[PDB]
């Protein structure tokens, strides 16, 4: 019993056939039911004909006889049609405003999350409806994930390789770590405690976290959790102050933080401030700066994954005093150089999914791109931070949407903070790219960076591009470009110093074949962030929007800090790329 | 009497239908408790002999 | 296992109350009316404090039903009324009705006879058995 | 309260005057009551006039008088005809769809199970229809057997011979092994514990299983049981998979099951497979070879009788590891080489009457011809397997249908499994007739076997017929042929090497006359399956539909593996059989 989403007037009708069953304002509820397929409503008691052996769930046919709700052929002579006056009977009917236009909510609730237009509707709408849309999409994808078949292993071939069967009548999820499985060990009583695994083609290859011995009969599932109703907004109201609020300015400065402090007063000058963080510009070092720029500030290190907070933890063991740090991990192996489960600490390092409800002097949100509107507002629910920092970039990798099928969702429409970053602009900017040379920074700057990123040291002339055609062959969850696999070895033979470079791949199963041919390590484009290598190579494989659209390639090209190899099979970015083109062997 | 008495036959039929529904449910509950009691006896006797 | 104590009661009555010229029935099921039941329960009350308290209670019996042996109460042994025997007992029964299931699921014989012993030092009341492990 | 047989809608009306009282829905039960003589229906309460001293039982003569059902002469001033609006009173009146065609169920319900057309209806009607038909048939048969007289033994002659007096007012059952008696020892309290018996003319000769000493006053009856309602259909839905599901293929083969494995691939790949097994082609080996094919997979060895299950147990001792076998027998002497009452066993052997409700990988249902649709569906009721195998043949012996008086039941309509393998055909076949010589195989191949069962070794020329006439004077339940009894002994007189041939007879009482004149053992044609002998002699006796059915005789001719003697009074089949006819003395 709460207030309805659109009207915020108190009500007690809950949309039954709707996904998350939102609180429905009475006449507003009538609008929702008449304009959608959601014909079921539940009050403190449900609105279903209580006469035994009935089926009807649509509210309109339900009439009120005495203390119960009745369809037409079930009533006593005395009735009171609930579906009357265009206003379904419900609590607080007169303290009701309704909504003139509900069709936006109607399409949000009737949404299967198929096209990019669904995310456009979710992002373009206001606070409450965007939160509802985020919760519905999360619950709906979580529902489909368990709708796929079970990953049973019936034979044990060798180490890191298994023979797996699948449930009949339900499909098979993809062959990458994009959806990590979670099997439990089946005994005579029940199934318990195997762990989280990733399966890829090998015969299959399982990539477990810890050491394990998997026998026959052990089957793995895509475990689901219960998405809970979010409360706080994604962004707290903006307010520009007149002085440094709540913090005492630093006495002495560090030259490595000279470019940091210049942008730091405006961080504490206002409630929340946005960032323009290019890859390898010291954003983690930027986040560390606030601790040295304010020793008494209680800052909290947050990101989408523990491996991303690990980057903040990576720069914490050096500059941050270990006596004041705490890493929070729920009861997966990661950094634990700090003390665990310590809420009452100065430096707090945790993932957005596990930090308890506290208050923060100033928050640092690492990697805001992959954190959607769900976890955008999750942090504000846990902490009413006195200051807010958004470390990340809309021009950086978002979370992979398993439900988005047609249309490519715009970089600005990832969430609220990334949306304003393309309209009012970012409040900060770090103008030095601490890894990439002139050959990479200059090219990526002219792509989506508004030519705002400038070269650091030199043009190493070690980044090369190639023109080619190729013929693609695809499988269940991959696609391998054979001519590029022929080319990659052909290119590396005539210079033995090129064998120290790692191979990057959009579809990691393509490199799995390449790893058999050459043996160079593997990289996933979607998760290549945080990790960088001096020598690294790439094959474009496909020119589709999945792989080589302008922004999802920007992470892979920026992996190298001296020189990179990538054979453009496309021509959309090959013309724009300011690399060196050589002869095709 | 062609649209008044027939409005009491419906109420009589409905109340009879409800009463026999209730009696059938009573019998079904009897069946479940009989099964439960017999199986509890047969599972607790095996520990003593 | 001895539970009768019908001769001992008469011996005690003959030793201590020899000249109490009113018939004393060791078991009250032979009594003529209510007042004789009072007059014999009064004596059984006194004569039952000498015999052990582990022989009182139901007098169970192993009964075969549908080829399976049960343990069901077929009588009683009070301190104030002597031995009372069941009249309608049917060993080698075929199937159980609902009345039989009720009268067999409420008797303590089947419950206690299949539980662990219990020695409770918190109380002075005579414990019997434990149906559980904790 | 359940779902009605025709419409599957939940109902509370059971046809009281009907044999098995199936569930029937409101309009459905109304159609049944108005289209049959069944005018008693039982709801949660019986539909009779509850007023004292009344006998009205028809549904249409009773009206709703208060809280009871009253007739025309018993009603109060208020009343309501429960047989109104073309729908009898009952629960779930609104949720009742009725049946467009109800004449089939009316015919099956008012069926007296007299002629062949009743069995045609039973096979041609749908799943629940034929299940109810089988239940009604078995119930009627078991009630009819008890309707016969009591077999009171009143005086004791000698061993294996008695004198039998019968109850007055009801007839006497036949004197063969088709109907099994069960006597009880009468005491001052009750009667109990004599055993199963079979009686034949002597003076009467009694056939007991265990050693016994029968005295005066002991009587025997055709004891019946309580037929439980059925749940599962006769056969599971068909599903042809992609591969052998859930089964691990064999490593190395055995030569005698080489041809067996070729038919095992599809069986392990498809749900259920009907077997066209002519007598003695290796069908018992075929079920055994599956265990050799799949040792880990558990197999259920089930047939209509333990003597037929013995054939599976006959080959289990030599081929199957006994430590993994189990024979299930309830509290009759049979094979007990295994451990009795061991449910959780790798190999389970049992009969349709005692198999517990479990699950297994593949079933072997030996002798599918003998069992009807009753026991056909009971196996799916006990055990739902991943694969199914049905050993037997429609070209074999059906059950002895005692109420079948007019017409002979066709091979197809014996049961559900017998129907489809002359419409879609069998899925595997064994052409290796391991016993019969070239004389018998090619004859039976061109009869019903589509010239598909081929000769094994050679034309032994040891099988003979004789173009004879025969003379029959019959008795209560048999027929004897004096000329043919005089022919066989005369033919044996001068060719004494034929004196080791077991005499066969369709009427087993006829050979009892021969066994007195000659002494050679007896063969029951209806029970000659499974047993076989090198030398066997046979008199055709009668040309009626009882004896010279082309397929009911087909088991007897296949008994011999080297040679047979048959004296043919019949001509319909003698013109076809390619044996040698010799002179008539
Ligand atoms: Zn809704
Ligand atoms: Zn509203
Ligand atoms: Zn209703
Ligand atoms: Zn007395
Ligand atoms: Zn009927
Ligand atoms: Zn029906
Ligand atoms: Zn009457």
């Amino acid at each position: 019993v709460g207030a309805c989403v659109l009207c915020n007037s108190q009500t007690s009708l809950r949309c039954g056939a709707c996904i998350r069953r939102p609180f429905l304002c009475c006449k507003c509820c009538y609008d929702h039911v008449i304009s959608t397929s959601h014909k079921l409503v539940l009050s403190v008691n449900p609105y279903v004909c209580n006469a035994p052996g009935c089926d009807v769930t649509d509210v309109t046919q339900l009439y009120l006889g005495g203390m119960s709700y009745y369809c037409k052929s079930h009533k006593p002579p005395i009735s009171f049609p609930l579906c009357a006056n265009g206003q379904v009977f419900g609590l607080y009917k007169n303290t009701c405003v309704g909504s003139d236009n509900v069709t936006d909510f109607n399409a949000i609730a009737t949404c299967d999350w198929t096209n990019a237009g669904d995310y456009i509707l979710a992002n373009t709408c206001t606070e409450r409806l965007k939160l509802f849309a985020a919760e519905t999409l999360k619950a709906t994808e979580e529902t489909f994930k368990l709708s796929y078949g079970i990953a049973t292993v019936r034979e044990v071939l060798s180490d890191r390789e298994l023979h797996l069967s699948w449930e009949v009548g339900k499909p098979r999820p993809p062959l990458n770590r994009n959806y990590v499985f979670t099997g439990y060990r089946v005994t005579k009583n029940s199934k318990v405690q195997i762990g989280e695994y990733t399966f890829e083609k090998g015969a299959v290859v399982y990539r477990g976290t810890t050491t394990y011995k998997l026998n026959v009969g052990d089957y793995f599932v895509l475990t689901s959790h219960t998405v809970m109703p979010l409360s706080a907004p994604t962004l707290v109201p903006q307010e520009h102050y007149v002085r440094i609020t709540g913090l005492y300015p630093t006495l002495n400065i560090s030259d490595e933080f000279s470019s940091n402090v210049a942008n730091y007063q405006k961080v504490g000058m206002q409630k929340y401030s946005t960032l323009q963080g290019p890859p390898g510009t010291g954003k983690s070092h930027f986040a560390i700066g606030l601790a040295l720029y304010y020793p008494s500030a209680r800052i909290v290190y947050t990101a989408c994954s523990h491996a991303a907070v690990d980057a903040l933890c990576e720069k914490a063991l050096k500059y941050l005093p270990i006596d004041k740090c705490s890493r929070i991990i729920p009861a997966v192996e990661c950094f634990d150089k700090f003390k665990v489960n310590s809420t009452l600490e100065q430096y707090v390092f945790c993932t957005v999914n596990a930090l308890p409800e506290t208050t923060a002097d100033i928050v640092v949100f690492d990697e805001i791109s992959m954190a959607t509107n769900y976890d955008l507002s999750v942090v504000n629910a846990r902490l009413r931070a006195k200051h807010y920092v958004y470390i990340g970039d809309p021009a950086q990798l978002p979370a992979p949407r398993t439900l988005l099928t047609k249309g490519t969702l715009e970089p600005e429409y990832f969430n609220s903070v990334c949306r304003l970053m393309k309209t009012i602009g970012p409040d900060m900017f770090l103008g030095t790219c601490r890894r990439c040379p002139a050959e990479i920074v200059d090219t990526v700057s002219a792509l989506v960076y508004d030519n705002k990123l400038k070269a650091h040291k030199d043009k190493s002339a070690q980044c090369f591009k190639m023109f080619y055609k190729g013929v693609i062959t695809h499988d269940v969850s991959s696609a391998i470009n054979r001519p590029q696999i022929g080319v990659v070895r052909e290119f590396l033979t005539r210079n033995p110093a090129w064998r120290k470079a790692v191979f990057i791949s959009p579809y990691n199963s393509q490199n799995a074949v390449a790893s058999k041919i050459l043996g160079l390590p593997t990289q996933t484009v979607d998760s290549s962030q945080g990790s960088e290598y001096d020598y690294v190579i790439f094959t474009q494989t496909t020119e589709t929007a999945h792989s080589c659209n302008v922004n999802r390639f920007n992470v892979a090209i920026t992996r190298a800090k001296v020189g990179i190899l990538c054979i453009m099979s496309d021509r959309d970015l090959y013309d724009k790329l300011q690399f060196t083109s050589l002869e095709i062997p | 009497r062609d649209a008044a008495m027939q409005r009491k036959l419906e109420k009589m039929a409905d109340q009879a239908m409800t009463q026999m529904y209730k009696q059938a449910r009573s019998e079904d509950k009897r069946a479940k408790v009989t099964s439960a009691m017999q199986t509890m006896l047969f599972t607790m006797l095996r520990k003593l002999d | 296992l001895k539970y009768d104590f019908t001769e001992e009661r008469l011996k005690l009555f003959d030793r201590y109350f020899k000249y109490w010229d009113q018939t004393y029935h060791p078991n009250c099921v032979n009594c003529l009316d209510d007042r004789c039941i009072l007059h014999c329960a009064n004596f059984n009350v006194l004569f039952s404090t000498v015999f052990p308290p582990t022989s009182f209670g139901p007098l169970v019996r192993k009964i075969f039903v549908d080829g399976v042996p049960f343990v069901v109460s077929t009588g009683y042994h009070f301190r104030e009324l002597g031995v009372v025997h069941n009249q309608d007992v049917n060993l080698h029964s075929s199937r159980l009705s609902f009345k039989e299931l009720l009268v067999y699921a409420a008797d303590p014989a089947m419950h206690a006879a299949s539980g662990n012993l219990l020695l409770d030092k918190r109380t002075t009341c005579f414990s019997v058995a434990a149906l559980t492990n904790n």
